[PDB]
């Protein structure tokens, strides 16, 4: 148990500040508020929420779901908060490690000359439009995808 | 302060079910835990179930675990204990807790909890 009650116990998945630091954060009240708040997952992505944002019993764990080329906040719209509340708001995802299949060998395609050729970047940026998301970046030497959303 | 006000207790059937509700109210309660609690004469309150209400999230007692269900409805900030098959020994004072906070309690503990109910009554007539 976190004395913030903050749930994450799944491998890979980090927060920044870490856990261990927002386990030594908890306030007079009780409470555990950060200015920026990461939730990450080592070799699949991250998520960046600018401004002040209470994690005091945040259920991550059930929360939150990084995964290949698809990030989930939120598993249904039942228990969806309302705009502005939880992780309900704008947020900056980062998804690694995400490269085309090459159709010779189904082998994936990592070469930035070659993802360059084939313009892979306007895959993903027509892909984030048809979402309702923003475009950020597609930096291929990591495969990471960047696009913001205004809310989950 | 926060208040706490449960309803749907009283008397019913053995085999029967009862819906207790607990309405909370006096700040947001986006980043809280609630759990309903019970107190049969001259013993210590046991835990029921919990409920974290920035997923929606539950689990159960095992005592309780397939007979009792925890669910909530958001927009009116209520949360609700669906109990089915009731017996004598589920005679007890229903108590609906909070927390707002952090804790180094677990979320089976009494201690856990900041804010409480007044309790209501269930009585199982055979």
């Amino acid at each position: 148990s976190h004395p913030a009650g903050i749930i994450l116990t799944r491998d890979s998945y980090y927060t920044i500040p870490s856990m261990e630091e927002l386990a030594r954060s908890v306030d007079e009240n009780g409470e555990c508020i950060v200015n920026g708040f990461t939730i990450g997952r080592e070799g699949f992505g991250s998520i960046y929420f600018e401004g002040i944002v209470n994690l005091t019993n945040l259920d991550l764990d059930s929360i939150v779901h990084i995964r290949r080329k698809e990030v989930i906040v939120y598993v249904d719209d039942q228990n969806k908060p309302p705009l502005g509340e939880g992780l309900n708001r704008p947020a900056q995802v980062t998804l690694d490690e995400v490269w085309p299949i090459d159709k010779t060998s189904r082998s994936m395609i990592t070469s930035p000359e070659r993802l360059s050729e084939m313009n892979y970047k306007s895959k993903l940026e027509n892909a984030s439009r048809k979402q309702g998301a923003q475009f950020v970046d597609y930096r291929p030497e990591s495969g990471s995808w960047v696009f913001k959303v205004n809310h989950f | 302060q926060v208040q706490l006000v449960e309803s749907g207790g009283g008397p019913v059937e053995a085999g029967g079910s009862l819906r207790l509700s607990c309405a909370a109210s006096g700040r947001s309660f986006s980043n809280s835990v609630m759990a309903w609690f019970r107190q049969a004469p001259g013993k210590e309150r046991e835990f029921l179930s919990v409920l974290n209400w920035s997923s929606g999230r539950t689990s159960i007692a095992d005592s309780v675990k397939g007979r009792f269900t925890m669910s909530r409805d958001p927009a009116k900030i209520t949360v609700y204990l669906q109990m089915n098959g009731l017996k004598p020994e589920d005679t007890a004072v229903y108590y609906c807790a909070a927390s707002n906070r952090g804790s180094l309690y677990t979320l089976d503990n009494q201690n856990r909890y900041e804010d409480w109910g007044q309790g209501t009554q269930v009585t199982v007539s055979s």
